[PDB]
């Protein structure tokens, strides 16, 4: 139960402050919502940064690429903040924020791995060859995106994502997925 | 022992064996065991195999085909009712001049069916093996029927339905029983 | 070897075989095996096939039909209870002059049934094969009964129910058993 | 969760900006909504282009034809933009935009393939012979629409859609399905 | 070979056969095979059929009925426990003067049941065949029991229950066994 | 996700212009909604035509007859537009519009076929005689309605609908089910 | 999707004109709603008629009797209109309207048949006798009600409802269940 | 669908005139709602009677006794009107109205039977004997309440309720469960 | 032949048969076949029937009871473990003087159980037949035990549990077997 | 049901006094809601403290870390009160309040135990090696946070949290999970 | 017995076993019993094991392998149709010089599979055991084939399909039977 206040919700308040929230699995519904929000925020003020919080286990490739294109398309700069985790697709999104403006909380984790087809696709060999070619294409596209946004040769990303790679915020900063690891700003801690 | 098994055992004593269901691993093991037994009992008398199968796996069918080839006695295959996918492959794999089709049998030729799952690397491995399997299947079918591999690859693209006369012209069969 | 199996084996020793279930691959394979066995044991005596089937696959029925045709012995058929769809086909396939129907048997003649699935190309191929099968079945039934293909096409559109007497008039059977 | 802010969501605000979203599987439920939206936008201002964003995986054929007729009927020009994918039916919808106003973001994809009947349609042979004719008619109509909007030939389209054809944005643009590949508007980059 | 099958084979060696379940196609085929085999072994002795059945299909019942009538021997039908629907038909179908009901057996007579499933054009045919089957059922029941077809039609409109004495008066059975 | 705000729902805008949308199956709930809307619109302006949009796969027979009687009863003329498909019951509703004011988009399809049973009705043979008689009555009623609203003999309708008959918009116009095929009104196209 | 248009729905407008829609299966919920609506309308204007639209597949017996008693109790007359069908209990409700004020549309259907048990009640014979007696009581009560409201004897109703009796609007008018078969009021149709 | 009017729906309107509708199963939720309604009504005007319409198939025993205590505790006098049926627990509540203000419609029905355990309670013999003692206690309590409110004796109630007893309105009046059977108010029939 | 079936066969060879489950058509038919077979084998020796049953259907129990009555061989029923409803009915039904109850056996007497399903017209017939069956069952229990029919009517209303000694006093059993 | 009052309901009133209620399992939805609430409250008045009421059985680990990072990030002092229990992740959140403002009611409970893999993870050995290493990393991180906030040593936490350790309020205070055990305030019988 | 069981018993009377399904506890125990019985019957004649399995559990396969090693009689393994995972492991485990592959047999070599569940300590124990098992299996495979452990470990990652010829080249089999 999310408490309202006098009215609005916390999410409405954050949106008024230009803070999109990607807190669920990256699928078509979430992609459409995020795209609508980005377009609306770009319309209201194209010259202001848009913040995007990422706490998601990942999801579909096509939804990932929809959100990625929309992020790279709007006029407003995007600042991504990884809170609990950014796994699979949401890692690419995390790296897709504007260079310099990608942040993660100290105890976040980034899980990057190659595309995997949960489930079985049946059909004739003539259709399975087409499907395999498509899957290879999408894998290579993800590698190219991560290479572009992390300053690493696509071969390095291909070798590194062969198996699930988990990175702590500091290790992600070394990798290139994020720029700065957020520091606590509690007043009492600073004064003590 | 039941009635089906009793009649099948009597026929097995007559050197007649049946392939009347989807070619899975259990059926292939049983059929290979029967061929081994019959070859051991006598190494000259022919073995008659009646095919009424709709298809099945390629590895099991290849087990059966290898056992047929290695056996020291001629294998005569009668296509009764239907012979689709691996059924038609095993029908055509019978010894040349001893591949028969009953007058109202239908022979289906189509390319392998499979499935892809897992990660991208595993899917690539599976795709390469699919290409290998397809090539070997087409090569063997061309060797059985006498058609060029291009024709087998073109005709087996979706579903090629043959009557008995069409199958005889193509080369799956040597004679039609009358 | 249950009681039913023992009784069926004893009848098979008398050259009596039964088709009392929906025709499928397994029933057809059993029937073909029994026909081959009986022909091998004695190729001069007859075989009796009692039919009580509601229908079944065309491929299995055609396997049975070819085996009956090629067996050296004469396969007399009896229609008891219900000879519907493929069962009627096999009943009419018996050797001419030896196709009996019990007085209260019912025959049902109707066109095949099927299912189409897949892409448009696969559905086109399936429709073509359906046309071929329909033509062949109607031709064979016309040959058995002695009726023109046009009439078989006309009555086979929907279910056509014959009693024993109407079946004898049509041509499915050559006698009505009454002893 | 979708934030709000009269209470209005992002979708409504975009609608007030003459933007429509085909981001779900196409069917009667979605087709009727798209049609009502198109008619309302045409009524409000018919001389202003309607932007339709397409991220659909496909859908039915009758629904596609409803949406296509409405798109080609309203006086306002329709501008289709493919974001993540436009698979099967949606591909046609992407090609049905006004010539010159069909776009796809660089990583968008299109997938054109011939109609398929998932599941089994059972019945007598005399019913399957009608169902096959209807399915062939549907396939031919899909080919004719794609050929009318891409400039190719119905025969070439039929050959190309025999099996799943996957096109990238550049490949789709070369194929006629779209006209331009949207370039990024980000000010920092440029 | 379970105990049940063993005892049933032992009884079959004494020309006693049982009908104790629904009249399916399998049960009818088994019974028809038993009658054919018993007739082959000897055509002069009687065959006793014990009926404890709640009914079932009509095609199966008619298969059993034709096999009973055609057998050279005489079938004596004992209604034990319950003889309902098709069981009643087979009880009243035994050789005249050889139909018995055990003292506490109960008999049930009612019109058939069925279902209509397809389209209108198919439902028309189904209804026509229903009428044919009902008319023939009432004809045969009236023949067996000696009652007018009108009375059978009126009484079968809904479940009509008979005791052994009531059944004997009606005409289903010729005796009530007591010893 | 339809765009609306608190309620400017596009369906409200359509209804405010005397448009009723039959975009779902024809059952009791939708039937009752349709009759309520027809009556309300007739009361609001009896001498202004009520428009109906038909994208439905059809459904029950009694619901069809409810909607049909309400359409015929109301004082206002009913203009039916088939968009997408009008299959089974909906086809009759398409043909039941006021003569002249029956229309369909170019790519719509109309499916006419005889009533069929949803499942199996079980019971004594007498109950089945009653049910079969009722089904025949319903089928004859369908033939008579279509004959009245298309100009063809009931025998022709019975012969034609014995098995699924699918008609494009033009074939439906020739058959008599509709009167016009809408022509696209896009401005840039001319 | 039922549109609105003060903002109101079609059903609210119908209620304002003293129209009650019995368009669902008769049961406790619908029976209570119909009783509440009848009482409310009767209080609002006792001497003005209340119109009941019936398109229902039937329902329970106790609920039918609740609705029937409420209809026959209120000061106001009841005018019943059969819309698309009136089966089982809805037929009794249709016949329960005021004489002269029961009508059906030309293509409506009435279906009268005897009470049928849904399912099974298992128990001792001493409880099954009680249940059977109650079922017979309810059957006789249905026959008596229809006899009172159609002018036919209870024996005739019992004979007719033994098995499903389907009637058209004209056959129902002849039987006695309705008084008039509604005529179309389209202006164009009349002027042609 | 229950239509509102001018923003009061029929149930709220009934509540304004102090009518409580027990038209559902007697369980925890309904019992709590009915207590709340009775207490609010008592607060608004203790010296005005409260009406209780009963159309329920009965239910729990603790819920029955809770509603019963609240009815007997409120300062206002309760008048219970049985509509349709008042079976099992509901019957007691109908009998528990104020003597002289219990009513039933002419075609109503009342059902009385001893409490019965739903399902099976499994346990050791000690727990089951405890449960059996409790169930006998509940049965005796129901008998006592009915005997108190109908003027019979607990033994007569026990014998009568051994097997389900179904009473018409007149029989319920002659049994002591209600005081009068309502007469129709229609003027056409007067 | 499994171990259980082998044991049951070896006992049947000694004229000992068991009724150990709910009385339905299958086990009733098995028991009837066994009784017929044993009576044929030697119609001068007794048949020992051991009853451990919770209940069952009335028609099946009546089949067994009629077979027991008709058989030329006396039948002695031992109630071991539990004889409820139809188990008790068949316990009392043995030859008078040869009904025994093991010392720690319970005997449950109650009235039948059943269900009503159809329309009102069908439910009237079902209720009438219920009355018939109830009256006949009470008559037969009164005949077996020796109590007045009213006493059986009152005792069977809900449930009546008898120990071995109470059962002997009532009339179900003639001795409590001890060794 | 949750009654409202004049308008608001109890949770809104609690929020207005800067109170957050973590009364459900710790998963992504609750984590996102808690973080949104924390950030809003921080913006409204950074100096004032934020109270977190904890009554939950635990939940995910990454959600735990999201909530924990947000709590340790905001500019305000986070007070925590454990009401019924704080099991697994919740305990960490309870121990993660500001030193001095971690409290628990006298009958509260605090269950702490090592991370456990719900369900079964399958795959090759080279994948399970990675998964096991990740599980070990998560366990070490949990122990490290608990040691940092309870003042104990990581080794002692690892020994203690091997199996489910249930501490009462006072045992928790001794362990360092909380600072004070709330004392009742009731004026009567003070 | 049944027809299948009758054929199998007749073959077992000739010292021919079959492994035609996934290796599990039941099949492994049956195979071990058959090998024990055959070795008891006569300790000189060879035993022919035909493999058509798609894989299975390691412990069952190791039970079979130990029974094979300890048998006084030589064991010859024929790969027909398929020999994947434990099937391949047992094929290569046959007597050196008596490992045959039918010409169209397919061999697969991939690293073990499994899963981890429970608490962190239990998962640590399971991971250690996984490492032990993997190292042992690769060691045995290298011993059978003759390849260095490095190559076996490298290839065994993911799936490595062989044909009969490539299997012979690698070292799984010694001859292609023909």
């Amino acid at each position: 139960i999310l408490p309202s206040f006098i009215e609005s919700n916390p999410y409405n308040k954050l949106f008024e402050e230009r803070i999109i929230f990607l807190g669920v699995q990256v699928d078509d519904a979430s992609a459409n919502d995020i795209m609508a929000q980005l377009l609306v925020l770009e319309s209201l003020d194209p010259d202001r940064d848009i913040t995007m919080y990422i706490n998601s286990p990942g999801g579909g490739f096509t939804s990932l690429m929809a959100i990625y294109d929309t992020m790279q398309y709007v006029r407003a700069d995007i600042q991504t903040v990884c809170l609990g985790q950014a796994a699979s697709a949401a890692a690419v999104l995390l790296a897709a924020g504007t260079p310099g403006k990608r942040m993660a909380l100290p105890n976040a984790r980034v899980l990057i791995h190659q595309p995997s087809l949960s489930g079985v696709i049946q059909g004739q060999f003539s259709d399975l060859e087409i499907q395999a070619a498509e899957i290879e294409r999408m894998r290579t596209l993800m590698e190219t995106t991560l290479a572009r946004h992390t300053g690493k040769d696509a071969g390095v990303i291909r070798k590194d994502t062969d198996r699930d790679k988990i990175l702590t915020a500091e290790e992600a900063k070394d990798y290139g997925i994020i720029d700065t690891v957020l520091e606590y700003r509690k007043l009492s801690a600073q004064t003590a | 022992l039941s009635l089906t098994d009793s009649v099948y055992e009597r026929l097995l004593s007559e050197r007649i064996i049946f392939l009347g269901s989807e070619v899975n691993d259990e059926i292939a093991n049983r059929l290979c065991a029967q061929i081994l037994l019959l070859a051991a009992e006598d190494a000259s008398k022919d073995i008659s195999l009646y095919i009424n199968s709709p298809g099945g796996s390629i590895s099991a069918g290849m087990a059966i085909y290898d056992t047929m080839v290695l056996a020291p006695c001629d294998i005569a295959t009668y296509a009764m009712g239907m012979a689709a996918s691996m059924g038609e492959f095993l029908l055509a794999a019978g010894t040349k001049g001893k591949r028969y089709a009953l007058p109202h049998a239908r022979i289906l030729m189509h390319q392998p069916l499979g499935g892809v799952t897992g990660s991208a690397a595993d899917i690539a491995i599976q795709a390469e093996q699919f290409a290998v399997i397809k090539k070997e299947m087409f090569r063997l079918n061309a060797e059985f029927t006498g058609q060029p591999i291009e024709r087998i690859e073109a005709d087996s693209d979706r579903d090629r339905w043959f009557t008995a006369a069409e199958a005889l012209e193509y080369g799956f069969v040597d004679h039609i029983i009358t």
